[PDB]
């Protein structure tokens, strides 16, 4: 008898809820920088509001 | 009528931003990072017509 696992995902079609699994960075304002969320992307100065 | 009429061309240029075009995704990040090469060419082939 084996424990046979048939593992499988799906990104690529939804934002995600299994996130965290490694180290983020920190931030920096009023430059042009390149951020990264959880879901979006993109490339902009990050001004405070 | 001659200022809005410039905005609705404007707008309405930035409307064709978020419209697939036929293929799968507006969003091209996605396309870039979803499908392999020759694919992502095909779907950024239509986005780009």
């Amino acid at each position: 008898p084996y424990r046979v696992v048939v593992l499988s995902f799906e990104l690529l079609h939804a934002p995600a809820t299994v996130c965290g699994p490694k180290k983020s960075t920190n931030l920096v304002k009023n430059k042009c920088v390149n951020f990264n969320f959880n879901g979006l992307t993109g490339t902009g100065v990050l001004t405070e509001s | 009528d001659v200022v809005n009429q410039n905005a609705q061309a404007l707008n309405t240029l930035v409307k064709q931003l978020s419209s697939n075009f036929g293929a799968i995704s507006s969003v091209l990040n996605d396309i870039l990072s979803r499908l392999d090469k020759v694919e992502a060419e095909v779907q950024i082939d239509r986005l780009i017509t």
